[PDB]
């Protein structure tokens, strides 16, 4: 059965074009905006 | 209220990019013995039979009894250089797993 093959496909590329980490990641100016995201938290949680 | 948080991609994001550099290894001695210890004492905790967990503490009090004995000999055993090192990024891999 590929269906565990072709739904996982589906699968990925749903992440891919929804999940906002997965966007991030591609989006090319992705280093900048983590970089100061992480320092911006890194130091605060409130 | 005018202030951004996280969310949980975000740390998601963070932790593949972080991960990306050197990261510590779990395929290791210890964290094996980490998994044995918890699978045991899963084993322990789930059985409903009274009778084998008076057995099961009975024997882990002996084997406790045995090495406190040999301790008295004087044969406290230290773990290594190497093996101390690995130990201690181990635990700190795992208590770094509790904030995710």
């Amino acid at each position: 059965m590929e269906e565990n093959t072709r739904q996982r496909t589906e699968n990925y590329i749903s992440a891919k074009n929804q999940h906002p980490a997965w966007i991030l990641l591609a989006t090319r100016r992705a280093p900048l905006v983590l970089s100061c995201l992480k320092t911006l938290f890194e130091k605060s949680h409130d | 209220d005018g202030r951004i948080f996280a969310t949980d991609a975000l740390e998601v994001a963070i932790t593949f990019v972080e991960s990306l550099d050197n990261r510590f290894m779990t395929s290791t001695a210890s964290r094996l013995s980490t998994v044995q210890r918890e699978i045991e004492n899963l084993e322990t905790r789930l059985n409903p039979n009274p009778a084998n967990r008076v057995a099961t503490l009975r024997r882990r009090i002996s084997e406790l009894e045995r090495e406190l004995q040999e301790a008295e000999a004087g044969h406290i055993e230290v773990l290594e250089t190497h093996q101390a090192v690995e130990h201690i990024r181990d635990v700190y891999n795992l208590a770094s797993s509790l904030r995710a």
